[PDB]
RNA sequence: ACCGCUGAAAGCAUCUAAGCGGGAAGCCAGCCCCAAGAUGAGUUCUCCCACUGUUUAUCAGGUAAGACUCCCGGAAGACC
RNA sequence: GAUGUCGGCUCGUCGCAUCCUGGGGCUGAAGAAGGUCCCAAGGGUUGGGCUGUUCGCCCAUUAAAGCGGCACGCGAGCUGGGUUCAGAACGUCGUGAGACAGUUCGGUCUCUAUCCGCUACGGGCGCAGGAGAAUUGAGGGGAGUUGCUCCUAGUACGAG
RNA sequence: GCGAGAGCUAACUUCCGUAGCCGAGAGGGAAACAACCCAGACCAUCAGCUAAGGUCCCUAAAUGAUCGCUCAGUGGUUAA
């Protein structure tokens, strides 16, 4: 999991989602797994 | 936006109040919704209409329909998911209705189906969770798919037959 | 739950097979039943047993009635036990069984007013390299202009002992009914002649 | 020259807390207690009727009854005596959720305290009516 | 934290905005000890019971149940 | 018309930007062992040698051998090794008296606690009779650690 | 506060210019509080209108009216 302040796409997958007051990043690949929190 | 509504024979809706009550051949099922969420049957088919249209609304909208349409194929055809046990010595037996895992753990894993679910096993290497409520089934085949996820090097443990599990591949 | 009153009596040596074991000989005399509390009278379920006897010439008038209210015979000690019952009077026969683990609960021998080295261990200090705070005396009570006081609970001298205590899970080694005698492994609280209460494991392994 | 006091009065009202927004309700309770449309309407001492609340357990909040509403409570020398609970967490004692949100909207002085005395909540309903043998003018909120 | 079921708004997809579940030496309960001066001062069992004193001595005074005083002790304790 | 100074010792308690134990994502993660980011402060965090030390280096261990705060926590609590009195010495500066980035041996650290606070223990009164005794539990406190061996299994895994 | 030097366009920092206030200023407001905001106390009065500020309850006064904005507790501690 990657908690980064600046969260953005990293390939034509990265699906920026919004679960409980948080900005997430689900990509078909994992190393792209992001999350401001 | 969603509107079509196949309400085949077996059914029996009862929009009485907010408890959009239902009854079919598989067993009377009940699903609540939003009151200001406008819906009932017109002519033959059915439809859930809506007041305002943009978000706070068109969402519950696209929710309810999908939801009721479920109770349909619900009491109409009943639901059943098919799981796959995979890996060396992985195997499920049973006990009454109790799903019985056997997946590498120093001691066996027993799983018990809740109030309206049923376990079945063909070859102690394939599984099945049938039932009435589309949710629970999913909401439980999960609990079974969880007793052991597939690994990134051999994709073992329970999975979804036509499951796509590529392998990292190590040494 | 279950339980009965008793008197400590002393410890001694005893071999169970080839392993000598120290044991605290307790006497849990037969106990009377002088009042059944029920979550319908006292709002809660429980029992009142009695212990040592007492001459009626000592027995207050009111106390007589309470005991007479069950026709028992003035004891001199009464104690409650939650969620218990039986019919008649409570003895250890059948109650505790050889092998059961129990929680003996007497009253610690009273140590009077004790320092910190003794009541809380502390460490006092020196004994030779400069002093006036030889061994005992606590070091410092706090910090400075912050928490310009001392905390609530700081350990300091005080009356040590004379407190209720409970030493859990004791193995009832032997049991001599016909003598309301019982033998427990290990040491029970308080001194001989003291009232000890033996119950079932408060919560055991 | 201004008016004086009375006494031989003790209006015994019974407000209902059901579904109503705790706060609002509270303010109301806190109102009458201290002095509503007031008799001699005076400071010195209280003439503010006696309040009986039923239910309580079914009072009402909004976004937070899990989040935000955290009734804190710091015991002994605060050697980490930081004890707090979610309001929903006050399902053990709804009774206090109210009772302890009103003693706030009430003077805090000598008299002030003697004023929680007249507030008298009950987590129930009809059963509560038992601890109720005097008047009972049910003056619900609004 | 993290993993999820059913799933719209974006006819797909989504742990989610309706909803539902799993989940930490931590939190609350649980264990042992204190505890109604919890002045909102609780509960239960038992005992003693309704004395005397004329607007001149308006309330105290015999007493019940019970207890203190005091004596002799104590595994209780500085004194209490 | 005085807020005692470095370091120890004693006594603790708090934050988390967690040192170890707990849970988790990703790993270039086979397993075992690790890296790293997230959540998480319940509790725990060893004994020696050198130095006044803090620090740090080192011996032997450990699950670990956290970092900081509280007048660089704590002298009406102890020490007094350190350094900012009087003696004396060396080097150095000064014609000198004296001086010092310095170094070195020596050198009285004040029985009596009033208010708050704190630990124990009593007396009063109160709790709508006067008494004996048995309790409910509002609330509050204490405790909350970790290794190793065995078993499963020489399995899963792995060319081994 | 405004205009500059200094200083890290740091400090209840420092030095000038300039206006106001405290100093020599009570009263209302700003929870509390020199100088910020309103306003300058001759004494007496259970009389009245207003400023800055305010009008759920702790306090005096519309939980006011109408059209909107945000579900964060933003409101009730900063930024790329």
């Amino acid at each position: 999991m990657k908690v980064r302040s600046s969260v953005k796409k990293m390939c034509d997958n990265c699906k920026v989602v919004r679960r409980h007051g948080r900005v997430l990043v689900i990509c078909s690949n994992v190393k792209h797994k992001q999350r401001q929190g | 936006g969603k509107q079509p509504i196949a309400v085949p024979s077996g059914v029996t809706v009862n929009a009485q109040d907010g408890v959009f009550k239902v009854k079919g051949p598989k067993g009377e099922l009940t699903v609540p919704y939003n009151t200001e969420l406008t819906v009932r049957q017109d002519g033959d088919q059915l439809l859930v209409e809506r007041p305002s249209d943009a978000q706070k609304h068109r969402a519950l909208h696209g929710l309810t329909r999908t939801l009721v349409a479920n109770a349909v194929k619900g009491v109409s055809d009943g639901y059943t998911i098919n799981l796959e046990l995979r890996g060396v010595g992985f195997r499920a037996k049973l006990t009454g209705k109790a799903l019985e895992m056997n997946i590498g753990y120093s001691h066996p894993v027993i799983i018990e189906p809740p109030a309206g679910v049923t376990f079945a096993v063909p070859e102690p290497t394939r599984i099945d969770v049938s039932g009435i409520d589309k949710q629970l089934v999913g909401q439980v085949a999960a609990n079974v798919r969880k007793v052991r996820k597939p690994d990134a090097y051999h994709g073992k443990g329970v999975r979804f037959v036509g499951e796509q599990i590529a392998l990292k591949a190590g040494k | 739950m279950k339980g009965i009153l008793g008197t400590k009596i002393g410890m001694t040596q005893i071999w169970k097979n080839d392993r000598a074991i120290p044991v605290t000989v307790v006497l849990a005399g037969p106990c009377p039943i002088v009042q059944r509390k029920t979550a319908q009278t006292d709002g809660y379920e429980a029992v009142q047993i009695g212990y040592a006897p007492k001459a009626e010439r000592k027995v207050n008038k009111p106390m007589q009635g309470h005991f007479a209210k069950a026709g028992v015979a003035p004891t001199r000690i009464l104690r409650e036990f939650r969620g218990f019952a039986p019919d008649g009077d409570s003895v250890n026969v059948d109650i505790f069984a050889e092998g059961e683990k129990i929680d003996a609960t007497g009253t610690s021998k009273g140590k009077g007013t004790q320092g910190v080295m003794k009541r809380w261990n502390f460490a006092g200090g020196p004994a030779s390299h400069g002093s006036k705070k030889w061994h005992r005396r606590p070091g410092s009570i706090g910090q400075r202009k912050t928490p310009g006081r001392v905390y609530k609970g700081k350990r300091m001298a005080g009356h040590m002992g004379m407190e209720r205590v409970t030493v859990q899970n004791l193995e009832v080694v032997e049991i001599r009914a016909g003598e309301n005698l019982i033998l427990v492994k290990g040491a029970i609280p308080g001194a001989n002649g003291g009232l000890v209460v033996l119950r079932s494991a408060a919560k055991a392994s | 020259k201004t008016y004086i006091p009375k006494n031989d009065e003790q209006n015994w009202v019974v407000v209902d807390a059901s579904g109503v927004p705790l706060g609002r309700l509270a303010t109301l309770i806190a109102s009458r207690i201290r002095g509503k449309h007031r008799p001699d309407f005076t400071p010195n001492m209280i003439q503010g009727d006696f309040v009986v609340v039923i239910n309580a357990a079914q009072v009402a909040l909004t976004g937070k009854k899990l989040d935000d509403k955290v009734y804190t409570r710091y015991t002994g020398y605060q050697g980490g005596l930081k004890t707090e609970t979610a309001r929903e967490a006050l399902s053990k004692h709804p009774e206090r959720v109210i009772e302890h949100a009103v003693f706030g909207m009430l003077p805090k002085g000598r008299q002030g305290r003697a004023m929680h005395t007249r507030l008298k909540v009950y987590a129930g309903e009809t059963h509560p009516h038992s601890a109720q043998k005097p008047q009972v003018l049910k003056t619900q909120p609004l």
